[PDB]
């Protein structure tokens, strides 16, 4: 979940992470 | 009189589908063709200037790209912008463009969040995009009963532009927004053994209908694994997420068609695993003005730029810019025949969406999004011979699955194994 | 002769603890500081260009920001950068100076990917950073005994700089870097009530120390929950990761300080449940020259920003900004008192690295890394009276939890509870 890079192209979805959103 | 079209793409790495070896020539026939063209922007001299997208290591950079998008356009004040193809290259740069109300073109970029227009403004795709991996999945399991649940494996090589997350991330996010069914998803690093016992376990308490994007070489172990481990047909369905076919020899010949096949003795074991597992790709054009194309391409690639291209499906890429170029062409034609200049990037940009075309990969259809629709093929293996063929095509405007040359998708069990097993996972 | 520092922070927006209506009045007193030392470039008259890192919106941009570095870059060919503060416009204008071999400076860009200076080179960090944070958590638990299980929820706005997220990510990674014990992470949507049965359900179901990042108003009502649903201090602990103290006035006056007070007649039921809540923050720093330093930024900043300076945490950012100026300044004067230059980039950067410096924020060190140490404080309530006060305190740079005014930990039952329940979570 963590790690991956700092665009927002890398956050529209988690899908590594545990979120309840998306 | 002339019209300025900036390249950002990988100048020197010959690696990509977007590379330029293999995407330049490409334009170039395109180019071409507009001269011959009385009717595409007569006596405008449409002139290109290139910027490399790759950084000292010679990989598509986020630092790099951006960095050409800025010099080009403060050097030669473009009209449009070509490329990048890698995903970290392109949303910065989308993201300039959008801001300097200049268009941009693609066949590269499928991730998610490009399709966010909003954002990356006059972004037009002409290639594929990972929601519509998505929209495939999505018709392929309203077609075959799958309502329920899914699991999903990928994984990257640390460092690279992390095709199998976006390609999972696009497929994850469509199909939830169209089926509500539950789409389990874990990612793992090819070169680790530690998770190979956990995918293993995964892969029994987490789906039946199982999609994995990784390299071949994971595929065929974790299938041999899977046989191993007691997993065939009538309970689990493997889907190979191999969107450029890295897994399969090229469509024009090496007939026939066998990824299980290594030559390390295992080949034997490894065709009974397949017989579970299924490839899905992109589809192969089939109108012959692709293969008079292609020996164009090949014509000009290793004549002008001193590079071999091969056959395989990573071709649609520069197929695909060499037509969506001839699509902006056209468009900016159409916009100057209205008055228009060349740089309406908002009239040029609507002029080609939500619009059908005709180029050398065939009929091509530019969403309301302005994102090309894609079409996938499903290729199984026919348990006579082994070798895989492709059974099933996706037309993505249509959203429909036809059987193709009369094939049937084989089951072990005659049908499609449930998404949901017996009496629950436990 | 002249020294050029190009500035790429929110000129405008004022909402930023690295607003430039804050750390332009704190930039101004480092200036006029370097004037009046003659052991600080003699000489030289340090002059500034300024780029704003926000959009049309006003708001921190991962467009705007790599922009105006561009536009700082060729119009003045700047000595060194200063700011940006958020992460998404830090990352790029990281990127664009180190290629460009030009150091940068910042208070902000906390996130753990900055800290990667293989990648983010020349870039040096003097305010908090979140890897920072996770070595408090480390050394609290190590302290106390938790070696087993944490849980971890946190929430950011849609379209943020994720904050939360990124103090997250630093928490995670660093400290299971250095205990690796099970951190248990969940996200959610502060607004969205379908999250809280979840949450809740988290809570007694994976873990007993329990760290969430969100806003006050959200920590409140999670903890009347977690009251309302039974779970107390005997088993439960709640840290609210509030670094900048959203959640608490100023340490100046507004004494006492209240955090479950609201004024919604819950204040009563919130009292009992945030005994089992403690609030982590950054240390307000103690020396004189801080206090002094407050009342000369408040004095320039309503003179020639015509702007109020509040007293609060988030005034270590302009702190730390001032600083870090003056840290370079002196680097840059002993880089020429041994015949280097300014754009000597790599041993400026390396006299400021690993490096102990005396600011008005105090003592501060540099690490081998490149980033500011960063001190914590630890909140916890009086169960007498009921408000809040700092109970323990974390120096970053020697790792040592000292106890604050011969104050004890507060546990209901005399001593911590256990981070893994009597029979298991079941
Ligand atoms: C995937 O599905 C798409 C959606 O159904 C298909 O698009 C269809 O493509 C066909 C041609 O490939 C297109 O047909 C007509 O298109 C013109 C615009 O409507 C129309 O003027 C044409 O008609 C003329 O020519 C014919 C002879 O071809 C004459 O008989 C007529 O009298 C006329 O002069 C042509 O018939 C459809 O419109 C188009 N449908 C949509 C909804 O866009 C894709 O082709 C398909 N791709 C594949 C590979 O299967
Ligand atoms: C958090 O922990 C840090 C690490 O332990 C502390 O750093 C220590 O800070 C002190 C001063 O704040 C510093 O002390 C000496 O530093 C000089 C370099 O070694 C030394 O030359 C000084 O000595 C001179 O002055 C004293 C009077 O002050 C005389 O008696 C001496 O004879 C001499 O003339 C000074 O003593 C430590 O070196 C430093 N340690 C490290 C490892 O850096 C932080 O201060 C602490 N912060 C807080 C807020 O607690
Ligand atoms: C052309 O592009 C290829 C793919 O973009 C690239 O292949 C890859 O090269 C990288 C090196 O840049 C390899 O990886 C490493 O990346 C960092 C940078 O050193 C390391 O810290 C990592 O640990 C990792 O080892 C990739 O593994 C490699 N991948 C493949 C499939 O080959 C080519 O090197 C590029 N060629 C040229 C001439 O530029
Ligand atoms: C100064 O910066 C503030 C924080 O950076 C900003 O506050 C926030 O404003 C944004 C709007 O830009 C709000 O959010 C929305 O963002 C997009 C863009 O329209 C929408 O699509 C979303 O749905 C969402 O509504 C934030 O909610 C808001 N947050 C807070 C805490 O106020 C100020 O507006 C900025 N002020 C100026 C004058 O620039
Ligand atoms: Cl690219
Ligand atoms: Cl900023």
């Amino acid at each position: 979940c963590f790690g991956g890079r700092m665009d927002r192209i890398g956050a529209q979805s988690g899908l590594g992470c545990n979120s309840f959103r998306y | 009189s002339d019209l300025t079209v900036a390249v950002v793409l990988p100048l020197t790495n010959t690696s990509y589908p977007w590379s330029w070896a293999r995407v330049g020539p490409a334009v170039e026939l395109a180019l071409a063709r507009v001269k011959a063209r009385p009717d595409l922007l007569p006596g405008w001299t449409v002139r290109m200037v290139l910027g490399s997208s790759e950084n000292a290591a010679g990989v598509c950079s986020d630092t790099a790209a951006p960095l050409a998008a800025v010099d080009l356009k403060w050097e030669h004040s473009p009209a449009v912008f070509l490329g990048p193809g890698c995903v970290y290259s392109a949303a910065p740069v989308g993201r300039f463009t959008a801001h300097w109300r200049v268009p941009l073109l693609t066949a590269g970029a499928p991730a998610l969040g490009i399709g966010v227009k909003d954002e990356y403004a006059l972004t037009t795709r002409t290639g594929p995009s990972h929601v519509k991996l998505g929209d495939f999945v999505t018709a392929l399991h309203r077609r075959l009963g799958w309502e329920h649940q899914a699991l999903v494996l990928y994984a990257d090589r640390l460092g690279d532009d992390r095709p199998c997350f976006f390609i999972v991330e696009g497929l994850y996010m469509r199909v939830r927004e169209r089926l509500n069914i539950t789409v389990n998803h874990q990612e793992f690093v090819e070169g680790d053994p530690d998770h190979y016992p956990k995918l293993l376990r995964a892969v029994r308490r987490k789906g039946r209908v199982i999609y994995i994007c990784s390299s071949p070489d994971a595929f065929r172990n974790l299938m041999l694994l899977a046989l191993n481990a007691g997993l065939t047909g009538e309970d689990y369905v493997f889907f190979h997420l191999d969107v450029f076919g890295q897994s399969l020899k090229s469509a024009q010949g090496l007939v026939p068609q066998k990824p299980w096949e290594r030559g390390d003795g295992q080949d034997r074991s490894a065709r009974q695993a397949f017989q579970a597992a299924k490839i899905i790709t992109y589809k192969e054009p089939d109108n012959p003005e692709y293969l008079e194309f292609l020996k164009q391409l090949k014509l000009l690639a290793d004549k002008k730029f001193n590079f071999t291209v091969e056959d395989g499906l990573k071709n649609i890429i520069p197929a695909s810019f060499h037509d969506g170029l001839l699509l902006y062409v056209q468009a900016v034609t159409e916009t100057l025949a209205q008055g228009g200049t060349v740089t309406d990037g908002e009239n040029i940009t609507q002029r080609m969406w939500n619009r059908s075309f005709q180029g050398v990969t065939g009929y091509l259809k530019i969403d309301r999004n302005g994102d090309r629709d894609t079409d996938f093929s499903l290729w199984d293996m026919d348990p006579e011979t082994g070798a895989f063929r492709v059974v099933l095509n996706y037309n993505g405007t249509s959203q429909e699955l036809m059987a193709v040359s009369e094939h049937k998708l084989y089951w072990p069990l005659g049908y499609p194994p449930p998404d949901v097993p017996k009496c629950g996972f436990d």
